[PDB]
């Protein structure tokens, strides 16, 4: 209420916010700031300069929208200040100056980004303490291990993050700029090619819903493309809110296949199965056995049914013949980063790892590199 | 000062994305220093935004807005959109009428009136309120009658007798018959002048119904009205349009009045 | 309030399981080892 530490997971698509000790975040809302394009009021209200999250999304027509987290990295601090102000005051209903605040960062977040993050928390929000955790590392902690390789796929970015004895191996971290909203856009494209139209805003936002509900990863893609026409079970129907009923067939598994075949959307990059292998082969040969046996999947874009079994297959094909391979896909893995942050911040050991106001006042923003790694 | 109340049938993204329909709607709005747009079917305010972009291309303060949340007892929901020229009038205060308990089944309006207090330095009346109502056709008698209580509410909150009540009241033909008018206090009370008469035609269709109305209470506001200025604006006649293109805009004409 | 009673203790057990597994990686000695690695 007035003492408990805060955990704020800042994502490209969604902000996950709550209290350390809780098993789930209190608040999950779009990482969006909207400013009125014109002067006016909502009936019975004074003039608003900004909306954040759900209200910014639902009123986007009269606003200019900003997505200040691009491919995991914060790129607009004015917008981000208003997302954080909304997180504390509107969503959690707390005073930031009363609560230690654990933030999350993308793997290989630039040092300047890290420092500005620490500066804002202390100078703009007056937090008594703060920490910055790599999102992939928290996910591994939440899975109940300190060694393994994490595949974190969200809305903006996918990462392979090998972790040993509790700490990331930065020289072996892979970044693929293919994730949730790329898959949504591809589905919108190929559903359009099937002979549908998503024109009105009401009809363009539902393509994400179809993706989250009806898409899956084929164990054998080539096989399921030939079986497509033949199959009695593939084709599914989705009802629009207006009444229209559209049919989705091979598009269900062609959409997330993009993860394994980035070429589908014109990227010359390698698939998430190849990046996972390449990440392990950049590590010491001494630990690879433990990495191969602890593939932990994280973020909303790993939620597709069958992705676990498909990873198992594609990595066994690439790895040494007799290597013991295990893919862990926690049912909670769309919030595993936040949940891992809740556990870390609840440990007695972590209480001396906080950057305190005193420490920041003596050392300045560069302290973050000394304390947060 | 020119004021209008315009029901634009299914005013949404489809109608505003249509460059022709947008042209005629914008031309109609541009006639008025204050205009109430009813039947705004705009989930994410995209149509309202695209209309304001069009209106404010050259000067960003040509029109300011007062817009409501989507109103309705069921899934079918409309907003009230006030567009005004801020160089002609100012908005001093706004509120949504408290029509009672929706969950109880006692709420008096399907679409609770939006209420705006205006500052008008250019007219005889300096301060006046506009109450917006698009009535449920099959509840027209009760809802128009309930506007009497909204007037008393405006009086209580702002100590203001100078109130304009306007919009698609559905105040003629099958929805309000001759005998039901004696049940409507807004008509039976001499406090209210009905500037749009029963004889007026406010339908773009071939029907003859005074559905859309402008009603004024208070000495100052009444004395500000230019005699004979209150009339429907037949946009089919004025823009030399076909009946088909006219209906594509709306099945209602605007009702306008001039103040001085 | 029975599904909640089970959920609270489940998470409490995860935190005590993390005190055992994770805290040895967060000891000033281990953080100095980890700090040297980079
Ligand atoms: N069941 C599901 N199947 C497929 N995709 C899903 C599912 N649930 C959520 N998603 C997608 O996951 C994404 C959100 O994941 P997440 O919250 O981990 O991302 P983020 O943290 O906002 O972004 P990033 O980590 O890339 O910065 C969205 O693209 C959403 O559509
Ligand atoms: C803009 O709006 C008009 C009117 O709604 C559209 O016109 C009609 O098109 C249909 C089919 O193309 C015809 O059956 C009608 O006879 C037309 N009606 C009128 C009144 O012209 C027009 O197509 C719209 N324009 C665009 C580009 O969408
Ligand atoms: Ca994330
Ligand atoms: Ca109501
Ligand atoms: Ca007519």
């Amino acid at each position: 209420d007035e003492t408990t530490a805060l955990v704020c997971d800042n994502g490209s698509g969604l902000v996950k916010a709550g209290f350390a000790g809780d098993d789930a975040p209190r608040a999950v809302f779009p990482s969006i700031v909207g400013r009125p394009r014109h002067q006016g009021v909502m009936v019975g209200m004074g003039q608003k300069d900004s909306y954040v999250g759900d209200e910014a999304q639902s009123k986007r027509g009269i606003l200019t929208l900003k997505y200040p987290i691009e491919h995991g990295i914060i790129t607009n601090w004015d917008d981000m200040e208003k997302i954080w102000h909304h997180t504390f005051y509107n969503e959690l209903r707390v005073a930031p100056e009363e609560h230690p605040t654990l933030l999350t960062e993308a793997p290989l977040n630039p040092k300047a980004n890290r420092e500005k993050m620490t500066q804002i928390m202390f100078e703009t929000f007056n937090v008594p303490a703060m920490y910055v955790a790599i999102q992939a590392v928290l996910s591994l902690y939440a899975s109940g291990r300190t060694t393994g390789i994490v595949l974190d796929s969200g809305d903006g970015v996918t990462h392979n993050v090998p972790i040993y004895e509790g700490y990331a191996l930065p020289h072996a971290i892979m970044r693929l700029d293919l994730a949730g909203r790329d898959l949504t856009d591809y589905l919108m494209k190929i559903l359009t090619e099937r002979g549908y139209s998503f024109v009105t805003t009401a009809e363009r936002e539902i393509v994400r819903d179809i993706k989250e509900k009806l898409c899956y990863v084929a164990l054998d893609f080539e096989n399921e493309m030939a079986t497509a026409a033949s199959s009695s079970s593939l084709e599914k129907s989705y009802e629009l809110p207006d009444g229209q009923v559209i049919t989705i067939g091979n598009e269900r598994f062609r959409c997330p296949e993009t993860l394994f075949q980035p070429s589908f959307i014109g990227m010359e990059s390698a698939g998430i199965h190849e990046t996972t292998y390449n990440s392990i082969m950049k590590c010491d040969i001494d630990i690879r056995k433990d990495l191969y046996a602890n593939n932990v999947m994280s973020g909303g874009t790993t939620m597709y049914p069958g992705i676990a079994d498909r990873m198992q297959k594609e990595i066994t094909a690439l790895a040494p013949s007799t290597m013991k391979i295990k893919i862990i896909a926690p049912p909670e893995r769309k919030y595993s980063v936040w949940i891992g942050g809740s556990i870390l911040a609840s440990l007695s050991t972590f209480q001396q790892m906080w950057i305190t106001k005193q420490e920041y006042d003596e050392a300045g923003p560069s302290i973050v590199h000394r304390k947060c790694f | 000062l020119k004021i209008a109340a315009f029901n634009i049938r299914t005013f949404g993204e489809t109608k505003m994305s249509n460059a022709t329909l947008a042209s005629y709607i914008v031309r109609i709005v541009r006639r008025y220093d204050i205009v109430l747009i009813q039947e705004v079917r705009d989930s994410h305010l995209v149509a309202v935004g695209k209309l304001l972009d069009y209106l404010n291309q050259d000067d960003p303060n040509t029109y300011h807005y007062v817009v409501s949340e989507p109103l309705g007892r069921n899934s079918y929901k409309e907003r009230y959109l006030f567009l005004f020229r801020p160089n002609k009038v100012s908005v001093l205060d706004t509120y949504q009428y408290d029509d009672g308990c929706e969950s109880c089944g006692n709420d008096s309006f399907s679409r609770e009136p939006a209420v705006v207090k205006f500052s008008s330095h250019s007219t005889k009346v300096k301060e006046f309120a506009i109450v917006a109502l698009h009535s449920a056709p099959s509840d027209a008698v009760a809802e128009i009658n309930s506007l009497y209580d909204v007037y008393l509410d405006v009086q209580q909150k702002w100590h203001l007798n100078d109130v304009m009540l306007m919009g698609d009241f559905n105040a003629d033909c099958s929805y309000v018959t001759s005998s039901q008018w004696s049940s409507i206090r807004l008509r039976t009370s001499s406090t209210f002048q009905w500037l749009i008469p029963d004889s007026a035609d406010t339908t773009a269709t071939s029907t003859n119904c005074a559905y859309d109305r402008i009603v004024v209470a208070g000495s100052l506001l009444q004395s500000s009205v230019v005699p004979g200025s209150a009339a429907p604006f037949d946009f089919q006649a004025a823009y030399g349009l076909s009946n088909e293109m006219a209906l594509a805009i709306s099945d209602h004409y605007p009702v306008e009045v001039t103040l001085t | 309030w029975e599904q909640l009673a089970r959920d609270r203790s489940r998470f409490a057990r995860r935190i005590t399981q993390a005190q055992e597994e994770l805290s040895p990686c967060l000891t000033p000695a281990a953080r100095a080892r980890a700090w040297a690695r980079l």
